[PDB]
Formats: C-alpha cells, structure tokens, sequence
C-alpha cells in the first residue's frame, strides 16, 4: 500500500497474510470467508512465466495480524493449507482474467475480536455498491496493517487507461489525476481484499480481490480487481463440494 | 450469518476513522 495510513486495530479482521513457508517471504494478501476458507489471487499461487506453482505445503497465512514483523502472539494465528483451489479458466497469458484462488485451511481458525470472515455479496449487493464514484477499501502492508480508501472508476477509464485488455470479470478503483488524492495496493498487495460497507445492512463485503497494476499510484492509471461476485458461483461450487 | 460485522467496531457500535468517508461516496461519488 502506498499513500494510505495506519489502519486501527481490528480494522479489518478478514485480513489475511500469505507467506512463502520457507524461505520466509510475504507473497501477498488474502482474506478469510469462512473458519476454514481464505480468499486470494490466483496469480499469487500460480504464474508458469516464473515457474510459479505452489503446492499446500509450500506455505502458511497468518491471520488476525496488525504488525508487519512482530509475532503477535496470542493475537495472530498460523495456519496451515489443506488445499489450494485455483480457478479452472485462470487465464495468466493474456491478462489475469479470473484472477482467483480458495485455500482451505487444514484446521479451523477461531475467531475473536481479531479474526473475523467478511461477508461475500450476493446480486443486489454487486449491483448496488460496484458503481464508479462509489469508495471501497484496500489493506496491506508498506511496519503496521495500512489502509486506503479509492474510488471505483468508470469501465470506459478503465480500459483507456491501459492496452490490457480488461475483461468482465474485472473492474478498477483509484483516484484519477484531477481528484487530488492518492493512494493504491502494489503488487505486494495482491490477494488481499477490496471491501465496501453496505449502507442499508451495516456489512462489509469483499467485492475484489487485488489484481494487478502498471506501477503502484501512478497518475492516470489504475489497480485492477478480480470481480468478485462475478465469480461467486465458482466459489460457492468449490467450497460445496470441497 | 455474522459475517462483515467487526467485533471492535459495529459490534460496538464504534466507527473507524476512514469509513464516514465510503458512507458520503454513496451520496457524494455518484
Ligand atoms: C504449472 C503446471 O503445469 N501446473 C501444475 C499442474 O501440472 C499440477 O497438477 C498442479 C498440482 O496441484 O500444480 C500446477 O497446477
Ligand atoms: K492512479
């Protein structure tokens, strides 16, 4: 996250870190949905240019964290994979089209005033909050959780804004240059969740996962989100079946 | 079922320092 600010404790209790198990290495952000699922980007799991390709073993998240290096303990939870669940048309040679992973943990996480699954929207709630002009929010780290809230931005923006070509299954957010603010998730940040509040139930929801970018905060350019309750049903299939 | 209500937050009926501002983007954003 760059241009943001110090998030307050517990300010966002979905907040999922995702480390490379050995060597140590933050790979990028996710979030908890459920006492045993937690959502991130498939990229982060799987990226063949690389020869990236994570098996469960390879690594572990660490849930209910507020600092970027202390162990927290009695606070935090370690948790292992069970398994990793990458979307089936996950599309890394063209554009990070359905840019999105389930991993569910070997054991269920407690939660506490720390830990605690944000909500997944269902059709009104896509259609009500993912509307340009509207904020969400995005987490992450630069040596505490930080937290920026960006506008989401007009699809015709969008797509002008890169020769990427932008697809259905994503839409972007971030201040554009005559706004006056900053502020954005890098690619340190992938995985990690893009929330709104809801203003007719009080609930949080994740509506993107962070995706990608052309350069973090960059004047007329955007990050880019996975949709995520356009693909609500694939999680749902995943998490159904197992 | 409680899920997006945080315990330090709307289970305590607090706001953070930053969610005024999502809740005027409804008004304000469009
Ligand atoms: C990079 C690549 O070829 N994909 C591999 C696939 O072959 C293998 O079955 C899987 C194991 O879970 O890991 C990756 O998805
Ligand atoms: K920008």
């Amino acid at each position: 996250i760059v241009e943001g600010s110090d998030a307050e404790i517990g300010m966002s209790p979905w907040q999922v870190m995702l480390f490379r198990k050995s060597p140590q290495e933050l790979l990028c952000g996710a979030s908890l949905i459920s006492d045993r699922w937690v959502l991130t980007a498939a990229h982060c799991l799987l990226y063949p240019p690389w020869d990236k390709n994570f098996t469960e073993n390879d690594l572990l998240v660490r849930i209910g964290k507020h600092s970027r290096t202390r162990y927290e303990a009695n606070i935090e939870k370690i948790s292992m994979l069970e398994k990793i669940y990458i979307h089936p048309r996950y599309n890394w040679r063209e554009n990070l089209d359905r840019d999105i992973a389930l991993m569910k943990l070997k054991k269920p996480v407690a939660f506490s005033d720390y830990i605690h699954p944000v909500c997944l929207p269902d059709r009104e709630t896509a259609a009500s909050l993912l509307q340009a002009g509207y904020k969400g929010r995005v987490t992450g780290w630069g040596s505490v959780l930080q937290v920026v809230n960006l506008p989401i931005v007009e699809r015709p923006v969008c797509k002008d804004s890169t020769r990427i070509r932008i697809t259905d299954n994503m839409f972007c957010a971030g201040y554009k240059p005559d706004e006056g603010k900053r502020g954005d998730a890098c690619e340190g940040d992938s995985g990690g969740p893009f929330v709104m509040k809801s203003p007719f139930n009080n609930r949080w929801y994740q509506m993107g996962i962070v995706s990608w970018g052309e350069g973090c905060d960059r004047d007329g350019k955007y990050g880019f989100y996975t949709h995520v309750f356009r693909l609500k049903k694939w999680i749902q299939k995943v998490i159904d079946q197992f | 079922a409680d899920c997006g209500l945080r315990p330090l937050f709307e289970k305590k009926s607090l706001e953070d320092k930053t969610e005024r501002e999502l809740l005027e983007s409804y008004i304000d954003g469009r």
